[PDB]
RNA sequence: AAAUUGAAGAGUUUGAUCAUGGCUCAGAUUGAACGCUGGCGGCAGGCCUAACACAUGCAAGUCGAACGGUAACAGGAAGAAGCUUGCUUCUUUGCUGACGAGUGGCGGACGGGUGAGUAAUGUCUGGGAAACUGCCUGAUGGAGGGGGAUAACUACUGGAAACGGUAGCUAAUACCGCAUAACGUCGCAAGACCAAAGAGGGGGACCUUCGGGCCUCUUGCCAUCGGAUGUGCCCAGAUGGGAUUAGCUAGUAGGUGGGGUAACGGCUCACCUAGGCGACGAUCCCUAGCUGGUCUGAGAGGAUGACCAGCCACACUGGAACUGAGACACGGUCCAGACUCCUACGGGAGGCAGCAGUGGGGAAUAUUGCACAAUGGGCGCAAGCCUGAUGCAGCCAUGCCGCGUGUAUGAAGAAGGCCUUCGGGUUGUAAAGUACUUUCAGCGGGGAGGAAGGGAGUAAAGUUAAUACCUUUGCUCAUUGACGUUACCCGCAGAAGAAGCACCGGCUAACUCCGUGCCAGCAGCCGCGGUAAUACGGAGGGUGCAAGCGUUAAUCGGAAUUACUGGGC
């Protein structure tokens, strides 16, 4: 039945900063397990994981791709383990993707560069992994590059991220003469062979060049491993050397509770270290049943609603972590079965939305390539064709299973752009493309603001957002150029008050009626009410008929609602009716509303009121070294500031900035802060601003 | 094999077959050489469920016509001896 | 291909080789008879006709050609040889 | 072809896509088609309450 | 598929009595039967040939509780059947199961007969029928089911079933609560106010 | 008995009339779409345009009762694993059930799809001769005898794969010669010539080399004459528009001879004649699958070919053939073209107009579903396997039909709206209130029928030489439904969960007020709106239809408005 035992299943992710060697380390993994005949290089687009045309051309991973392998051992020590590795992206432009893959996986191998070590995206993946408490290990890649030092990278990890790291494999030699690595348990130096592409290696006697630091760190490894149970420490302090098996098990325990991360070193480009990192994935990373079960809520929660041991007998439960786009079926749902068994054709219940979905074609994955499989067992990552409504993060299960799983959080887009196709009448096709790309990606949203015709595109970055437009050009072909959003202004009176009026000679004999109103315009103040329309009834002279006395406020709405000046609504206008004229036969309301309109018009021209811009509450965090640069950038713009606050891990700056300015502020912020700042918009009250554009939007049309 | 088979006419969830002597290549409801009686499967009442045309069926089977399984069963049940 | 109609393809090619061999042998024997009839030596034409006749009857029986085709060959050749005198 | 825009008030700009049906307006010589209101971004006649199946106006609650 | 509204409006629009109410009180005492239902009912619009044909057809439609599609079907069937079209049409309208139920009591109105037929309380010739359009046939025995006998409406309807002309084609046995359908009513066996040729020529236009 | 019983008009040229004459409406119908609304069930329908391009999964396999054989499972056999001479399982033996791959047989030419081409090589109707036909069936016979291979396999080997090489083999219902065959072929005659294959079940002997021989029955093979079916071919009539298409044709029309076809034939070749078709429309151009039938019409007729069924044609475009009874072959071969895909760059694979499904086009047309349980089809002695045929399920008020959204009672004729002559009227028994019912929807419980068959045992005869083994007909046994939480029945709660769409000047059924003021707007036709609009917009009221309604598109009718029936100058 089940091909591989549940213990011999690894669902692992490869997460780190941009270009740390993650996509290569995956190629060398697929090479040392024989599934790909050619090694392939990321720069020459040969990489199988980089299947999208953008990924080939720009040498970046714009998506998560899944693959499988069978790593027996370095000497075939263990039975073949089925490792499901989903390569992930490091660009801040695509963070949903890394968190998306990160949630389901049981372990993470965090790549690092020897030159740089801890980098901004490395802290980002660290915080994402820490919130989901995934057990982690680390690989220091690019040890061949100059400036390489294992020790410094270890110290950077300890000092910055916060973990206390235990070295597992040190490095023999400098950057160019990187022969191989020495393990701190078997006490063997696995020097790799240059002639062949890393497939073979030769074990040596760990020469005296590094025989004292090696012993020291080996001892530190022993001591760190002994902090798993009192039985380890008691024998350790007894003067006897612990056996390798208990050391490895105690380390596996410490990784399981996430106290420590095990750091291995190697260089994928130099075809070295990859076999040892995969070996340490088998030895130390957790299998699905090597942790306690996942929890959930049933019928608005319970004491212990679900503790589903991953097994082939319990009822089916899963999570759809990823949605992809297939032009030929219309969807591609990636799911991890946490506990249960499902098969082709089987129906499931989407617990959150309470509906029925049929699994048409469950398949397994090798990057873009798809291989049909009849059934999926528990703990396996697969893709489900035939799903047409399930959003990212929705639990898919058979009936009487946990309704809601913990995967209920997604980030907020920072960059907002507009887009408009060259031929304007491709709007329906573009809208369909945007709707699909927004349903698949929850961090990309498309809302068409109804003041204008523009389609608003929100994303995590300018890269993100332009990959979402050239991808449209290539697949589901449409040609569209991006631009800037338009302006949503409002108006406030510049402290002017009078008793203006309006009058038209509607009588003429035959017509039979006329209307006149005496109003009193005033503002209240900038931002005391949500309901800008204020009206306190006070009609004294010429009191109108008593069936529609309070009904002379809704008729004023059709002027305040939209468009008195340059097609922009108005806020804070107060009307106060004192006098007028009528005749109590049939005083026509619709032609009495003309007097009020001309009264508003006259009040507007005599008032000389000025335009009000949208200004929001941005809040930014940053390290206490770039405070000057960020505040200088806001000061260069017409931006106010609010809060002298310093956090413990940074500083929270609060600033009031316009909306027509600061277009693409996030990317500039990342540039001037080394990509280590975020922000948010709270849409606070509008503020006055001297603007040469405020009158140019109405003098474009003249009078 | 010129066959004598049921032709499956009628309505949804209530079949009513036509015993037709038709060449075995043509479809079930397709071209036939002759129709020899009907057969109502769902009849469980006084009116006759089935009716055959015994002399023409005998002529055909003497001319080498193949008899289907259900048509053989209806020839059986129609005869009093079986 | 896709299905197991490739077996019929191999059987068809082998049968084409065999049928082409045997049909060519038949046709060369009949060309021999025609050359004899066009030479005018009635005795060689009669011997050639009596040599081709069992060949064509055997193949007509096997099904490589039809009984009508064999009978047409024998009838035409007998008519030719009889008017040859 | 030329085509009428029925109802009271429209929103037809220079590139808006619309559905065209048969008809005639008779007083306009050369207009033999009518714009189907309330279909394909040609919004329905505002504040309409009678003959509402035509002009593409959704049902008020009332 | 059923008019759930004010029946008396219908009656006074046709002017005559459509028998859409029980005999508890007279028709005039419940509605102003003389005038039309509108606020302009007091006035009188001069009739037209199409007007009177439509009004006769609608009077028949409102009496029997039939909709236009079914009534058109009953006219295609009546035209198909040999003999006088209007006579066949009246037979097909009296053949309706709610019609025969009403004419046999058990409901003070044809809408009550529709409720009785629909709520699985009727057995025609043994088989429990609950289809209000069931075309009754000669020698059919209409029986009420158990758990429906002695209910308030059936008792009120049986007592109220008197004071009206007994149909000469039904031969109902009141006490045991079974009735027969010995033969279809002929032309002269009905209201005689219904001008059937008007409807026939309206539907043959 | 009955197979019909069937034919309506109106508005609009005019100051008004009568004719002529056109436009429009009332009806029926749709593979429909759009707008508004939407409860259920049954039966049907569902890419009308791009025969545009297709990812993916299935749409054709089967037979061990043809054969060599053993890859996988099981049963055993010999044991010196495990061991208490084993219940706690080591390998080998096709030995037996079985069976991957292979040789071979049959199917793959059926079923399914589409209408591009085709105006006549097609179809329909009615005949005909110059024909073939696997499987089905009847009649007569034969069914001696032998050989060479060869796949599979073994070895070496090449290739990324696809797929091969090169030697050694090993069978067969694979192939080949001989013998033999005449109411069979050729020949006027005489005469000459042509075939095969065996396998399975059991068994009284009796002989063996436990291979079996031998006796039975069941199938299978070969020849010939028949029938049935299916197919090929020919003739006549009919089957669109254009003369703003009058000449067309050189194998062209025919004859003789040779060749070819299963078969007649310029089908083809070599000569010879100079014919042949055409004003009854040849030739050319555009369009088009044809028919039973569908819609309409009282008919005659007009339009049409969605469903269903028959025939034809096509399978990415063009051409040619092979195997085979049958093809010039959807899911076969070869080539040329274009497209797409895999590649290790050396090469290789494919053709959804099969069922789903995608892109695109379009106003517009469904699920990447469940079973072979029914009936069929292929294979097989069967059991059984396969079948995207078929039976079902899903989506969509797309159509037709049926039902429900309550029923009775109820005058303060409530409030409120609207009109008002200010009296009142209308909304209106309508509501509320009172009494009663629970169809259908929702829960809970019972529950047909579509199921015939097939398998094992048994008995009876038929069978032989044998009560065995095989047919056939009964008796018993366990049984086979995807649909399916089936139809249907019973119970539980309560009127709860269920009404909208168009119109209201005349045609045409149903009128007033308000706001607008030749404006905004309505309209199928006549027309309306420039200060009292039943014609616009809203409100009240009413009329028609109703889970639908209206609009648009299309056909016929009305249209006697192409008038043959049935018109005029
Ligand atoms: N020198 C060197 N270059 C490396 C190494 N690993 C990867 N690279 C290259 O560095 C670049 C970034 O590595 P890549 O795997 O694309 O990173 P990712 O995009 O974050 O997965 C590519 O051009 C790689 O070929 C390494 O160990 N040494
Ligand atoms: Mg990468
Ligand atoms: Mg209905
Ligand atoms: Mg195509
Ligand atoms: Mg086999
Ligand atoms: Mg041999
Ligand atoms: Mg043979
Ligand atoms: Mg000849
Ligand atoms: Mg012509
Ligand atoms: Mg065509
Ligand atoms: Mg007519
Ligand atoms: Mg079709
Ligand atoms: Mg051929
Ligand atoms: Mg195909
Ligand atoms: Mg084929
Ligand atoms: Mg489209
Ligand atoms: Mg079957
Ligand atoms: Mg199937
Ligand atoms: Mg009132
Ligand atoms: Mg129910
Ligand atoms: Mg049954
Ligand atoms: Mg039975
Ligand atoms: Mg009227
Ligand atoms: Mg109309
Ligand atoms: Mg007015
Ligand atoms: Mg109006
Ligand atoms: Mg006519
Ligand atoms: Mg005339």
């Amino acid at each position: 039945a089940r091909t591989t035992p549940i213990a011999r299943y690894r669902n692992i992710g490869i997460s780190a900063h941009i270009d740390a060697g993650k996509t290569t380390t995956t190629e060398r993994i697929l090479f040392y397990t024989g599934v790909n005949h050619k090694i392939g290089e990321v720069h020459d687009g040969a990489a199988t994981m980089d299947w999208m045309e953008q990924e080939q051309e720009r040498g970046i991973t714009i998506t998560s791709a899944a693959t499988t392998a069978f790593w027996s051992g370095m000497a075939k020590q263990y039975e073949p383990h089925r490792i499901n590795i989903i390569d992930t992206p490091g660009h801040v432009d695509f963070t949903i993707e890394v968190e998306r893959s990160m949630r389901v996986l049981d372990g993470a191998v965090m790549v690092y560069c020897a030159v740089g070590g801890v980098q901004p995206q490395s802290e980002t993946v660290w915080r994402q992994a820490n919130k989901y408490k995934v057990p982690r290990i680390a690989f220091v890649n690019k040890m061949d590059r100059m400036g390489a030092n294992f020790l410094k990278v270890v110290n950077q990890i300890k000092t910055r991220l916060g973990a206390n790291p235990v070295p597992l494999q040190l490095a023999i030699g400098a950057e160019e003469h990187f022969t191989g690595v020495v393990d701190l348990v078997k006490m063997k130096a696995i020097n790799w062979n240059d002639a062949d592409q890393g497939v073979t290696f030769e074990y040596e006697d760990i020469p005296a060049d590094m025989v004292e630091l090696a012993n020291e760190w080996h001892q530190n490894l022993i001591e760190s491993a002994a902090e798993a149970s009192e039985e380890l420490m008691e024998k350790y302090l007894g003067g006897e050397e612990l056996t390798e098996a208990e050391i490895k098990g105690a380390l596996r325990q410490r990784v399981l509770n996430n106290e420590i991360i095990l750091v291995t070193c190697g260089s994928a480009f130099k075809n070295k270290g990859v076999q040892a990192m995969l070996d340490a994935v088998i030895d130390y990373l957790p299998s699905p049943v090597d942790v306690p079960a996942i929890n959930g809520i049933l019928d608005d929660g319970k004491d212990t609603p679900a503790e589903r041991h991953a097994s082939d007998d319990e009822p089916f439960s899963a999570l759809a972590f990823k949605i992809a786009t297939d032009p030929f079926v219309g969807n591609l749902t990636f799911f991890r079965v946490y506990s249960g068994v499902v098969n082709s054709g089987d129906t499931v219940l989407n617990s959150v939305k309470a509906a029925r979905e049929r699994f048409g074609r469950i398949v397994q994955m090798h990057a873009n390539k798809r291989e049909e499989i009849k059934e999926v067992r528990a703990g396996d990552i697969a893709a489900a064709i035939g799903l047409k409504d399930v959003t990212t993060g929705d639990t898919l299960c058979d009936p009487d299973a946990p309704i809601i799983l913990e995967r209920m959080e997604f980030p907020e887009p920072v960059i907002s752009i507009a887009v408009e196709p060259k031929t304007k009448a491709d709007q329906e096709k573009m809208g369909l493309a945007l709707g699909r790309l927004a349903k698949e990606d929850p961090s990309f949203r498309v809302w068409t603001d109804e003041e204008s015709n523009q389609t608003i595109i929100a994303g995590m970055g300018e890269l993100h957002l332009d990959i979402i437009v050239d991808r449209m050009k290539r697949e589901f072909n449409v040609e569209a150029n991006v631009g800037k959003p338009q302006v949503a202004y409002r108006e406030t009176i510049r402290q002017k008050v009078t008793d203006v009026e309006g009058k038209h000679a509607k009588q003429s004999g035959g017509r039979g009626q006329y209307g006149h109103v005496v109003i009193d315009m005033y503002p209240l103040e900038p931002g005391s009410n949500p309901k800008g329309y204020e009206f306190i009834n006070d009609i004294k002279g010429g009191v109108i008929p008593g069936e529609y006395i309070p009904a002379v406020d809704k008729g004023i709405q059709e002027q305040l609602k939209a468009g008195p000046l340059a097609g922009y609504p108005v806020v804070d206008m107060g009307i106060r009716l004192h006098f007028g004229s009528y005749h109590d036969v049939d005083s026509s309301e619709l032609a009495f509303k003309l007097a009020a309109s001309i009264a508003f018009k006259e009040g507007f021209k005599k008032a000389k009121l000025v335009l009000l811009e949208p200004i929001m509450k941005v809040e930014v965090e940053t390290p206490e070294e770039n405070t000057g640069d960020v505040i200088g950038d806001l000061s260069r713009r017409r931006g106010m500031l609010k809060g002298q606050e310093s956090e413990v891990t940074g500083v929270k700056i609060h600033a009031e900035v316009p909306l027509s300015e600061m277009f693409g502020y996030a990317t500039q912020l990342r540039s001037l802060t080394k990509g280590r700042a975020s922000y948010t918009m709270e849409f606070l009250k509008y503020d006055e601003a001297p603007s040469n554009v405020a009158q140019a939007v109405i003098e474009a049309r003249g009078k | 094999m010129v066959t004598i088979r049921l032709a499956r006419h009628g309505a949804k969830k209530r079949p009513f077959y036509q015993v037709v002597v038709a060449d075995s290549r043509n479809a079930r409801n397709g071209r036939f050489i002759e129709r020899v009686g009907f057969f109502n499967p769902i009849a469980s009442e006084k009116e006759e469920g089935t009716r055959l045309d015994l002399d023409r069926i005998a002529h055909w089977v003497g001319q080498g016509a193949t008899i289907s399984d259900r048509v053989a069963a209806l020839i059986k049940e129609v005869n009093k001896a079986a | 291909n896709i299905k197991s109609a490739k077996k019929r393809a191999i059987q068809s090619e082998k049968a084409r080789k065999h049928n082409a061999s045997r049909r060519s042998m038949m046709r060369t024997f009949i060309k021999k008879v025609y050359a004899a009839i066009e030479a005018g030596d009635k005795a060689a034409a009669q011997k050639a006709f009596n040599e081709m006749q069992p060949i064509v009857d055997r193949q007509a029986a096997k099904g490589l050609i039809h009984k009508n085709k064999a009978a047409r060959h024998k009838a035409n050749l007998t008519a030719q040889i009889n008017k040859l005198a | 072809v030329t085509s009428y825009i029925g109802g009271e008030g429209h929103n037809l700009q220079e590139h808006s896509v619309i559905l065209i049906r048969g008809g005639r307006v008779k007083d306009l010589p050369g207009v033999r088609y009518h714009t189907v209101r309330g279909a394909l971004d040609c919004s329905g006649v505002k504040d309409r309450k009678q003959a509402r199946s035509k002009y593409g106006v959704k049902r008020p609650k009332a | 598929a059923r008019y759930l509204g004010p029946k008396l409006k219908l009656s006074r629009r046709e002017g005559t009595d459509l028998f859409l109410k029980s005999g508890v009180r007279a028709i005039d005492t419940k509605c102003k039967i003389e005038q039309a239902p509108g606020q302009h009912g007091a006035r009188k619009p001069r009739l037209s040939d199409y007007g009177v044909q439509l009004r006769e057809k609608q009077k028949v439609r409102r009496i029997y509780g039939v909709l236009e599609r079914q009534f058109r079907n009953y006219y295609k069937e009546a035209a198909r059947l040999k003999g006088n079209t209007g006579e066949n049409l009246l037979a097909l309208l009296e053949g309706r199961l709610d019609n025969v139920v009403y004419r046999m009591g058990f409901g003070a109105t044809r809408a009550e007969a529709r409720q009785l037929v629909s709520h699985k309380a009727i057995m025609v010739n043994g088989r429990v029928v609950n289809i209000a359009s069931y075309q009754v046939s000669p020698n059919d025995v209409v029986s009420i089911r158990e758990k429906a006998k002695k209910q308030s409406r059936v008792k009120a309807a049986l007592e109220l079933a008197e004071q009206r002309e007994k149909p000469t084609w039904l031969e109902v046995d009141a006490g045991k609560m079974e009735g027969t359908f010995k033969r279809k009513p002929e032309r002269s066996d009905l209201s005689a106010d219904i001008n059937e040729h008007l409807i026939v020529e309206l539907y043959s236009k």
